[PDB]
C-alpha cells in the first residue's frame, strides 16, 4: 500500500 | 560522455524511441547526454528525462524493497543463518540506485537548476532535486541520513514557494510537487499530519480554481487531484 | 569473469533472489558465474539459468519488433525521412540481443554440452541451442541467415530425437522442445504444415499418456499441452 | 499475436 508520487 | 558525438536532436529521437520500446535504461542514457549538451531543455525535453529517470529508479526501489524485506525477515529471531548473500546483494541493488540518484543530482547542480529561471522549469527541476533526494533518503542509514532528508525538504520547500508565487493552483507541475513533498512527509519526515494537510489544502485550492480551465488543462489538472485524493484515502 | 571471485553456492543463492526481485540482467549474471564454475548444473541450476536468459532475450526481442515496426513505417512511400536514428537504435538494440545469444551459445559449448550425458540435462540444454539459434535467426539477413536457422534446426533435432528415444511423451521438457520447435518451424522455416504437424503429435501423443502420471505431474504436462492448443488454435 | 514458446 505506497502512495502515490509522479 | 558516451553520448558526447550524437547531436543533441538525435538523442532526443532515441530517447522518444527508448520510450515507446520501453528500454527506460537507454532512454534515460540518452537524456543524460541531450542534458550534457548545455542547452537548457524545453518542456516536453524535461518530461522525457523526468520519465527516463523515474522509470529506472522506480525499478530499483521495486528491487530494493523486495531484497530489503527478505533481509528483515532472514534477520529475525528462529531464522536460519544464510549468511552474508541477502546482505550484499541489497548492497548492490542499493549502490547501483544511490549512483543513478547522484546521477540525476549532478545533472540538477551542473548546471539545469541555476539556467533555469522561469517557474515551469525551475519548479520542475527543484521537484526532481526532491525527489532524487527522497529516493537517497529512503536507503540513507548513516552519519548523513538527516542532512539528505533536509536536503530533499529544503529542495523541496524551495519548489513550493516559487510555486505558490508564479503558478495557479491547479499547474500539474504545482500539484506532482505538492503529492510528492506530502509524501516526502508522511514516508519520510515521520509527519504523517502534515502529509495529510499539504494533500488537502492543494486539492481544494486546485478544485477551486477548475472553473478557468480548458477541457485538456482540466484533464490534466484533474488527474494529479485523483492521485492527491488516493493518498488522503490511504492516510485517513 | 567478474564472477569469478564468488562461491558458486552464492551464485546461485543471489540468482534466487534476483528472480525474486525481478532483476533479470543480475540473475543471468550470476547464472553465467556459476556455470563458468566448471561443475554440471542440476534440474533446479538449468532452470534457474534458462529463466534468467529468458527473460533478458525476451525484453530484448520485445523493443527490437518495437522498432523493427518503426522503421519499416519509416521505410513506406510517403513518410516523412526521420533519418538514420530508427535504424541505428534498432541495430544497437540488435547487437545487444545478439551478445546476449552469443553469450548463452558459448556456455552451452564451453562446456554444458559435451558433459551432459542424461537425456534430461542434454534434451534440456540442445533446446536452449536451438532456442537461442532461433533468436539470432529472427533478426538476421546476411550471408550467414541460412545457416543460422540450420544452426537452430539441428539443436532441435537432435534433442527431438533423444527426447523420443528417452523421455516419455508427457515428459515437460519433451513437451517444451516439441512446442518451441514447431514455433520455429512456423516463424523461421515457412513450414506452418510443420509446425501444426508436429503440435498435433505431439499434443495427441501427451494425451495418451497422462494416465500415468501423478497429480503434480499431471499438472506440469497439461499446462505445456495447452500451449500447444493454443498455438494450433492461432494457426488453423 | 505471438504464439507460445517455453
Ligand atoms: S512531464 C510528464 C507529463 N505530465 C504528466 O504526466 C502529469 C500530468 C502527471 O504531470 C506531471 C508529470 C511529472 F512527471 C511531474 C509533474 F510535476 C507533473
Ligand atoms: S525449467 C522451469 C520449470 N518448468 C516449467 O516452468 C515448465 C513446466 C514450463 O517446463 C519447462 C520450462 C522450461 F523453461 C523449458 C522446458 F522445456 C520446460
Ligand atoms: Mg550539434
Ligand atoms: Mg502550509
Ligand atoms: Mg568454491
Ligand atoms: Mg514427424
Amino acid at each position: 500500500g505506497f502512495p502515490a508520487t509522479v | 560522455g558516451a553520448m558526447g558525438s550524437m547531436e543533441r536532436a538525435s538523442l532526443i529521437q532515441k530517447a522518444k524511441l527508448a520510450e515507446q520500446a520501453e528500454r527506460y535504461e537507454d532512454m534515460a542514457a540518452f537524456m543524460k547526454g541531450a542534458v550534457e549538451k548545455g542547452e537548457e531543455l524545453s518542456n516536453e525535453e524535461r518530461c522525457l528525462l523526468s520519465v527516463a529517470y523515474k522509470n529506472v529508479v522506480g525499478g530499483q526501489r521495486a528491487a530494493w524493497r523486495v531484497l530489503s524485506s527478505i533481509e528483515q525477515k532472514s534477520n529475525e529471531e528462529g531464522s536460519e543463518e544464510k549468511g552474508p548473500e541477502v546482505r550484499e546483494y541489497r548492497e548492490k541493488v542499493e549502490t547501483e540506485l544511490q549512483g543513478v540518484c547522484d546521477t540525476v543530482l549532478g545533472l540538477l547542480d551542473s548546471h539545469l537548476i541555476k539556467e533555469a529561471g522561469d517557474a515551469e522549469s525551475r519548479v520542475f527541476y527543484l521537484k526532481m532535486k526532491g525527489d532524487y533526494y527522497r529516493y537517497l533518503a529512503e536507503v540513507a542509514t548513516g552519519d548523513d541520513k538527516k542532512r539528505i532528508i533536509d536536503s530533499a525538504r529544503s529542495a523541496y520547500q524551495e519548489a513550493m514557494d516559487i510555486s505558490k508565487k508564479e503558478m495557479p493552483p491547479t499547474n500539474p507541475i504545482r500539484l506532482g510537487l505538492a503529492l510528492n513533498f506530502s509524501v516526502f512527509h508522511y514516508e519520510i519526515a515521520n509527519s504523517p499530519e502534515e502529509a495529510i494537510s499539504l494533500a488537502k489544502t492543494t486539492f481544494d485550492e486546485a478544485m477551486a480554481d477548475l472553473h478557468t480551465l480548458s477541457e485538456d488543462s482540466y484533464k490534466d489538472s484533474t488527474l494529479i487531484m485523483q492521485l492527491l485524493r488516493d493518498n488522503l484515502t490511504l492516510w485517513t
